[PDB]
């Protein structure tokens, strides 16, 4: 009968993942390589990128963890016995 | 393609399949002893939307 | 932490392992053949993949 | 005495108390023969804990019958080690009754 | 199948390599093998842990 | 601090199974028959087991 006048709180917690933002015309997972990947505009030519963060303050130095998903594959060859030769492609970010 | 046809095809990113880029003889000893002796999981076979 | 904790470790002996397929001989030299050319050669991809 | 039968029921507790087995052919031959096993003559099971040349996987259990086991079991070795599937391995067999202590 | 798959020349299943240098630091711990696979076969890494 | 000197042991137990050994050249499992029964080492003549 007696209860007291009160607001709410809500949050929620999501541990363990990673936060993902994939890279297409529609967000979809179309492919291994998406389409855009293959757009000219974004592929015969430079740009520059900016990235803003805005976030939860802490009390203690904290770091950012940025993963590009990006392809990074390897090719082996072996003409001759005891001969190895291997060949490492990066896409961007190679240098 | 002034910059990359060799390049994306040699590492097999887009283009042929594994049933496609290699000498019949492999192919049909991988469809012979796929069972207690596997190979597919070798080679990569591109997808591209 | 366990560096003022006097946590220690102290290796001793190693080895390495492996193991065969005891593959009929000629079907093994076949294989080889059907390998060694240059236009079967081998590609892999990590996972994760990323900067 | 009127307890669970091991015989009919399907339980058994006494696996571990093994220590070696060995085969033979008309008194000359093993039969794992060609120096394929490590220990060619006869199988080893579990060394007494002083034999530390062959341990695996942190129990007192040599690596030749570990392998074989699995292989037997779920033709699993050959390519590395790893938790075999699920629907391949049900609820009597090697794999989900074993424990090192 | 009945042949073809499986030789009867003797082999072993199982190899053990053995160091051959080794070399130790504060926190270092290195070391070096000459791995011999032999004359027709074929090996896995998987089947590959120190 | 103040723990003594001591010694480990190790066992295990894997009760709820049976022990096998199959017959073959490489205690795989490629068929319901198995080559070795078809092999004419085991399969021409007759010999006796211990």
């Amino acid at each position: 009968k007696t209860a007291v006048d009160s607001i709410t709180q809500k949050k929620f917690l999501c541990d363990r993942t990673l936060w993902r933002i994939p890279f297409s015309s529609n967000f979809m997972s179309m492919g291994a390589l998406t389409d855009l990947g293959q757009n000219l505009l974004y592929a015969n030519s430079a740009h520059a990128l900016d990235m803003t963060f805005e976030v939860d303050p802490m009390d203690e130095p904290t770091l950012l963890y940025v993963l590009f998903e990006v392809f990074d594959v390897v090719r082996v060859h072996q003409p001759h016995r005891g001969v190895i030769e291997t060949v490492y492609l990066r896409t961007p970010f190679s240098a | 393609t002034p910059s990359m046809m060799p390049q994306w095809s040699y590492m097999h990113i887009s283009g042929q399949d594994a049933s496609e880029y290699l000498s019949p003889g492999l192919v049909q000893f991988a469809r012979a002893t796929e069972t207690y002796f596997s190979l597919n999981n070798k080679f990569r076979n591109p997808t591209v939307a | 932490d366990l560096r003022v904790d006097g946590a220690s470790i102290k290796f001793d002996s190693i080895c390495l392992y492996a193991t065969f397929f005891p593959m009929a001989h000629n079907t093994a030299s076949t294989l080889e053949a059907m390998l060694r050319n240059d236009t079967n050669d081998q590609s892999f991809n990590d996972y994760l993949s990323a900067a | 005495y009127s307890g669970s039968i091991p015989y009919l029921d399907g339980t058994f507790y006494l696996n571990h108390t093994f220590k070696k087995v060995a085969i033979t052919f008309d008194s000359s031959v093993s039969w794992p023969g060609n120096d394929r096993l490590l220990t060619p003559n006869e199988f080893e099971i579990k060394r007494s804990v002083d034999g530390e040349g062959y341990n695996v996987a942190q129990c007192n259990m040599t690596k030749d019958w570990f392998l074989v086991q699995m292989l037997a079991n779920y033709n699993i070795g050959y390519q590395g080690f790893y938790i075999p599937e699920s629907y391949k391995d049900r609820m009597y067999s090697f794999f989900r009754n074993f424990q090192p202590m | 199948p009945t042949h073809d798959v499986t030789t009867d020349r003797s082999q072993r299943l199982t190899l053990r390599f053995i160091p051959v240098d080794r070399e130790d630091t504060a926190y270092s711990y290195k070391a070096r093998f000459t791995l011999a696979v032999g004359d027709n076969r074929v090996l896995d890494m998987a089947s590959t842990y120190f």
